[PDB]
């Protein structure tokens, strides 16, 4: 999807 | 208190590509604010001179500050691993707004985002601390470096940085 | 990003009826939004094409997307068997609005209803997500082969779909 | 949907009293207002023909709907014994309104209760759902009969009942 | 005082 | 619903001061009304004809309404010991105001206060139920015999009471 | 203190059928065994002396205790027309166990049930506070005149009853 | 049911 | 009611 | 009251394959059991008899209750369309264990399983009602015609089924 | 302080 | 009632 | 996985 | 640290009656234990000699520490005005505890009670302290001036106090 | 009601600075104003007379009160060891601000902070209770003997205090 | 019904380690220890054959799993991206216990660990689902190529994997 | 950061 | 610290 | 993996008293018992040796830890200004406790108290994390130069300092 | 009291 995350990145 | 601006020098591959501004919210969110200004100034050590902008979204955003592991997995605060989600004053209102990135609640290190799009569906997750003040261009540029899944064909990197107020 | 524009060619039984495109709030749900976009253009290897309308209540709404089951127990997202409630920004204001249907709280699939009212009653429990952008009258034309228990006279069927914009 | 309206032939007894129309909010309580339409047309085989307004205090409002005991203690919905309440959207605002009346939260039946009177101190417990369209004045003269304890000197009947449009 | 309910009536 | 009004000839050590009359907010909190009208008629048997005000602080209250105890410790309620917060509707806006006295949430008895200042400290904690009406000018002549802590230095009695609408 | 006892002496119609003799747990739930007892002697004016058992059901227990409408829906106790649960420490562990009536939670007021079997889905959910003593014999006498709808076939009363222990 | 209450009665 | 569910439509 | 046993007589497709008697822990889970009691013996004039197990999964349990649409998509029950989860004081200890199905919390209606295993992952989310008396061999027969997904290859049908206790 | 309770006043 | 407080003592 | 639902039955 | 005995030496009206002595469980409650302690020895400028027994019930407990106001609606902590409840680890035992009397949660200031009875409805509002650990015959003895309403016969007073260990 | 008005003469290093006065906002928070004042009064014994700026940050605050420690771990009420935030109405809404330091909730004592810029960060943990009147020129030049660490760089003391109204 | 045991063929580099078999508690966490089973089948398309353990903590624990990434930030289940964690039924009672790695509540995905030490800090955050069957020496082995930080020396990789019961 | 506290100042 | 995470490890 | 093992050598003013050797539970709170080892040794650049135990009351603890300030408002962790409370697995169960001394929730650093007494009013609130393996002997010495208020009266200090084991 | 706090030490 659009998120910022740090290490484990989702769609 | 008045307000700090910083500033990044960008550079793709090695070549000089311009400069951004950014004021610091330090009326709203003093602490998270305070940790961006001190890591762009390097005073405690260690900072973001020599960082890259590991993923970049058209339309969404540029991520970068890991200055530890380069991809995402790493950066510190200057208080330590990791610090308190301050407080959700300011929106994700526009195009050149800085907040940032973490690993769940309460989780802030290094990392921020310069949003190139307003990116309201994040509002209450992430701690919106500053905005682009001059140079909205060269961000615009960035943006250009960048894929759907974030990957950049160049090294965009931070040459310098630092205070000017 | 900007908004996506994706479209649904309708048939009932043979001729066809005609196609109704939608705009889809990425800029308020990016996660729900991609997620009919991917299964409307079918790019991930499954998607809506040849599916039908299986639940239509004239002046309710037109209940479609579940294309494993066809009868409203089956569908999957791109995201696999489920994926959460992204948010609830966005009302049931009036005929037109694009909603996901879902078995309660963070159970969102592939199943989604064109409202042909304005159901206030479902804010807060339901995912909305896109509006008809050209079409409506064709959304009106639907209508009028269900019923007050969502049988449907017709056979309804999404013959092609994909993106426009 | 259109929102339904039901009429009841009120009889003070056996006399004829005249007729109240009500305008049911399904637009805002759909599950709420096919209940009371369901027992005002009697098509579930059982519904509102023939009970009586149980207790009448002037000035408050008129209860009714309770045709299985006629006490206050009986009534059923269409949906089961009871139900839940289904939102609190709209409020106890003025003469004429329409609202559920329970034993504490989730045990909507059939029992119902016209106001004549403003009642706030109601909101949030009694769920609203509709207004009298057309008979205020019939509903004023029932008041006559009630008293401050709710007994009422006159057998006050739903004659007749059932949907206009 | 002035209530609604079905069953036990309070005042 | 009409709000009634009741009131009280209040006597200064035996000697006739005044009367003060109230309308209480029966259209706002009724359980809370019927209370303080009746226990000022003494229907039920009991009320406050012959207590005192036991603590007068000026500029801010005249306390009374322990017709048990006479000091603070007492008082009771036409439903009971103590009877539950009816609702938070109404504000102390000003002079003249009449709220609960109570010891803790849902420990309503018989005890109020008429406030002699705006006190909107205790919004949210003290239901408000009434107002005066005429003889504000008497509840200021009371405040003369308070002191910081309360004492009176006459015997403040409430002569008479009753209702007048 | 002292865990009192009391006594019913029950009538079928008009025929003396014997005397229940009930501990009351009044070193576990002191105001609810309280409020039993100074209902049994009559005390304050009002009291069981008098009142019928109106629903019983065979198997499961006889409720009585509506001194006031006589048919479930009045009573009232000592401190008020209802009072708090007091606490849950004793449980509906077999025959003779003495529990109160309620109208969902913090509504005690007088009625009550004699269980004749073990009903722990009620733990919980009802205050336990005595046991019968002597004269289970005479209750499951009492069961015999009940039907599945608690629907009694004879007035069964408390011709008297009081205080022993 | 099997429930004991003073009012409204449920199964 | 009017409702819009997957698998178990109630009233 | 004494628990209750009811039968069913399983047939496949038209075969007797034998009967299963029940015991229904009425003294734990009244309101369930007696839902399951009625249904079994039709006396509401709607049950199980000719219904069928639509679900099989071998090493788990068979699922069965859905008179309505005979897919898991109905049934009801004697209470409503949906009644509350009572209470979850039994646990699915072990084969022949007769527990509720249901669409999340306080959705329970008419379908149920019957485990041929051990299934304590389902605590708390499913309330247990009964366990096989006589007949667990036929259950283990049933078994033998569903498959992984649950999907029976014959159709398993309740022939008959009554009170027996 | 400024309070009006039924018993223990405090400051 | 039984209950041992400092100012509205209940019963 | 393996759950008893009615309606929407998940892995 | 070790466990502080405190004594009190009775009288009854003008005679000696004998001494207490109490065991304070700082190990538990050190906070509330040091309180009483200091209140006993009088060494911050006050404390309990002098002071009455305010309100002693026989067979439940005798209630003191009201040093100011003598009555039940005054005393102050060495903290201040009121002070927290510290734990709820310990629980009223049997005869001879010793336990802070308060006005609901947070509201300790001087008064306790001494248990003549096991007062287990009284667990987790009130902080259990300390325990008789010689003397239990006076109090006992104090008992006998007691009443249902707590009126004492005879001036009980605490003559002079202090600690021992 | 009046709100009250105090005032400090400051002196740095001994040398007269200048008056400085506060209206307290009792009308808001009459508790924490009221503890202020009493310290200001010196009138239970202890107060601010005397006692000095601590920490003081130029283009944030200047933070006093603790005059039994005088480094921030001091300070007291005159309610006790410390009291509780008695609510949040006002905010930090500028320059002449004067709120409540602390360590966290309701642990207020003595200590204050006069806000010399806005400080909406702060909002809803620390209660606002007065403003400067007259005399923030005077603060202005208090504060140019702080430093980024709070360190003074002169004695800045309370050289008298009291109130004017 | 039965647990699964699965197996891990381990080659250090290239050269064959030794197998590694694992008990998966499907009767305690039944869609976990399938989620594990089949990427260890490979039977949905993707699974661990391949991959290698990333993480490697001597006296702790060997993390795996990441088959998308490789180095911690992948890996995906077979019902999406992430699912619920289960239960937290089973605890880290000492070597050989196979548990979920997540990246908060909820994110469970493919990455595992194999525990080398009891690791009761992690009990209730990790979901437990298996055990060690044989092969605890090859798990000793594989240890010594770990460090403090995790890094190992060669890369471990599972050579093959499958179901064996 | 910028806080006001009385004992452990923070950052 | 000694923890099991996927993507930002931490002490 | 093992549990560390650090010893203190302490001096009273200058004299060498005795060492007190501690295992730390990296067992049970693995991250406290790390951030202890780490300062013990002084690896990370700063650490306990040479500084004071700064308050030390007999018959409770001996408190220590502030490197910074020397005096309880300082200290650090070596993961930064403060860390959570990691677990409260282990309980104050006697002498020879070590446990961390906090200024509220999560905001641990580095003081720390060697309890020598059982101080369980402190359970859940302070993270226990190891125990005096030697030289208890030399705590009990240690406790002789406090005081009730905890001040010390030779200045006592950790000469040197670090792991054994 | 007795407690161990980094600061604001109480009674």
């Amino acid at each position: 999807x659009l998120l910022v995350x740090a290490g484990l990145v989702l769609a | 208190m008045v307000n700090p601006t910083v500033f990044f020098d960008i550079a793709v591959d090695g070549e000089p590509l311009g400069r951004v501004s950014f004021e610091l919210f330090a009326d709203k969110v003093p602490k998270t604010a305070e940790n961006f200004r001190a890591l762009s100034t390097g005073e405690k050590g260690f900072g973001y001179k020599g960082s890259c902008f590991h993923r970049i979204i058209p339309g969404f955003m540029c991520q970068g500050g890991d200055f530890t592991r380069h991809n995402g997995t790493g950066g510190k605060s200057i208080y330590g691993e990791k610090f308190e989600d301050e407080n959700f004053i300011l929106k994700h209102t526009g195009p050149g707004i800085l907040s940032m990135a973490n690993a769940g609640p309460n989780t802030n290190g290094s990392q921020f985002f310069i949003c190139t799009a307003k990116t309201e569906w994040l509002d209450g997750k992430h701690v919106v601390f500053g905005k682009v003040k001059e140079g909205m261009n060269i961000v615009e540029a960035m943006e250009r470096f960048g894929s759907r899944n974030g990957k950049t064909s160049k090294k965009i990197t931070i040459a310098d940085c630092g205070q000017l107020e």
